[PDB]
């Protein structure tokens, strides 16, 4: 990922352009997001397949049970700034909601149709092309395994997308963490299964979260253009 | 009556009896008579013009029957003095009455008294709320190249980011949302209140002026009710 962009920023400019990875660099549009399909294998076994839903097995269960755990700790390291999280407004199109499907999306975690067993895997869209590939997949790893570690089980897939009676639980509903702060603080509290193996010291999350605390800061001290939209006449 | 009117003559110098008097197919129109010419036979036998709007082919004059001389009044607007004093279309010629291709203030009345010669009943009311738009710029063209129109007044949202140089000042309301807040806000009243004041000044009765709902220049001015052909000629 890291030359992935060191080439694209280059040519882009050599061309002419300005490249950027940002999420959401403009409003009513797509701010792209980078999409991370993963699954572990043994020896030339991908232990992710199987029977039981959609090929898939026990193993990749208590994965996309991980995910979906931690999944706000996670987006605090796989969505940073700010804006990241204006991509992952409530859509419907947007995948916020914290199941895995096939289809239905909003879901954020698809376990794409298969075909051989030899590549059956997980899609978890919501990261952005922010993020030091490192930590994010570090972090989506790390989960996914204390999930597939112990039990940990997703239950069923969505394949009813969110529009349910907006509360109808459909509120009870589990959510991609939407918002910095907030997921700054997960990772805060959720430590842990990061801090697991070495894979990640006090300090390396602390500090983390430490920086991307200001900018946050940064963001909502200085007031934005709309507020005068909407605020200033009253 | 006439022997009225001709007094009101009087009464206030005037000279010149025009703007409102025929009016389309479509709306409104006029011709300036000095202010001698005017005179009973004048009265009661009118003044005639002829054709364009709806006419085919050659000579049909038009008698003007100077009229409603109640439908009579001192036009504020034109420069040196002036009865506007309608007329019932052209009435016809010989005949004397429906106007060529119309005579909607005639066809108005056959209505109207037509209406009274069933017994259905006696009188019609009608209370009409017209609105309107009052912008500041208004600029359009079409032709085999291209085609446009341009629209602008302070208010209308659109104007914010606008540059002036006594510059911005900003209070304005943004699209349906012309909810009759207070000034800073409101273009302005003046230009409404004032029009009551002529209103009434030109013989109609007032009963409350406000803005509607359009971030540019939506005003309402509401008038109590009438006869259809009354009220319509209100
Ligand atoms: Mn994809
Ligand atoms: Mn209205």
């Amino acid at each position: 990922i890291q030359i992935y962009k060191y080439v694209v920023h280059n040519v882009a400019h050599r061309f002419g352009k300005t490249a950027t990875f940002m999420p959401k660099p403009m409003f009513g549009d797509n701010g792209s997001g980078m999409h991370c399909h993963m699954s572990l294998a043994k020896n030339g076994t991908n232990l992710f397949s199987g029977d039981k839903y959609a090929g898939l097995s026990e193993q990749a269960l208590y994965y996309i049970g991980g995910v979906i755990k931690h999944a706000k700790a996670i987006n605090a390291l796989a969505n940073p700034t700010t804006n990241s999280y204006k991509r992952l407004v409530p859509g419907y199109e947007a995948p916020v909601m914290l199941a895995y499907s096939a289809r239905n999306r909003s879901a954020s975690i698809r376990i794409p149709v298969v075909a051989s067993p030899k590549a059956r895997r997980i899609e978890v869209r919501f990261p952005d092309p922010a993020a030091n590939p490192y930590l994010c997949f570090a972090a989506l790893l790390m989960a996914g395994l204390d999930g597939i570690k112990n039990k940990i089980h997703p239950g069923e897939p969505m394949d009813k997308n969110l529009y349910d009676l907006p509360p109808e639980e459909a509120k009870e509903i589990p959510q991609v963490a939407g918002s910095l702060e907030e997921a700054l603080n997960a990772l805060d509290l959720d430590r842990e299964f990061l801090k697991a193996g070495g894979v990640f010291t006090d300090e390396a999350i602390d500090a983390y979260i430490a920086l991307r605390r200001e900018e946050d800061d940064r963001v909502r001290m200085t007031p934005h253009p709309v507020e005068f939209e909407l605020y200033y006449s009253v | 009556s006439a022997e009225h009117v001709l007094t009101m003559l009087n009464e206030h110098e005037v000279k010149f009896v025009d703007l409102r008097f025929t009016d389309t197919k479509g709306k409104e129109q006029h011709v300036t008579i000095p202010a001698h010419q005017v005179n009973a036979e004048f009265f009661e036998e009118g003044k005639m013009f002829d054709g364009s709007s709806i006419g085919g082919w050659k000579g049909i004059n038009e008698s003007d029957m100077v009229l409603m001389p109640d439908a009579s009044t001192a036009v504020i607007d034109p420069f040196f003095a002036d009865s506007t004093l309608i007329i019932r279309c052209d009435i016809l010629e010989p005949g004397t009455l429906q106007g060529y291709d119309r005579d909607p203030r005639s066809i108005a009345k056959r209505a109207e008294d037509y209406l009274r010669a069933t017994g259905i009943a006696d009188t019609v009311l009608f209370g009409p709320e017209p609105e309107f738009f009052l912008f500041d710029d208004i600029r359009f063209g079409a032709s085999i190249s291209g085609s446009h129109v341009a629209i602008d007044d302070i208010e209308g949202a659109w104007n914010s980011s606008t540059k002036y140089e006594g510059g911005n000042k900003g209070h304005r309301p943004g699209v349906k949302g012309g909810y009759f807040p207070v000034p800073p806000v409101d273009s302005a009243q003046d230009i409404r209140s004032e029009m009551c004041l002529v209103m009434e000044q030109m013989g109609l009765v007032v009963e409350a002026h406000h803005h509607e709902v359009a971030t540019a220049g939506q005003n309402e001015v509401a008038t109590r009710f009438n006869t259809m052909t009354k009220k319509a000629d209100e």
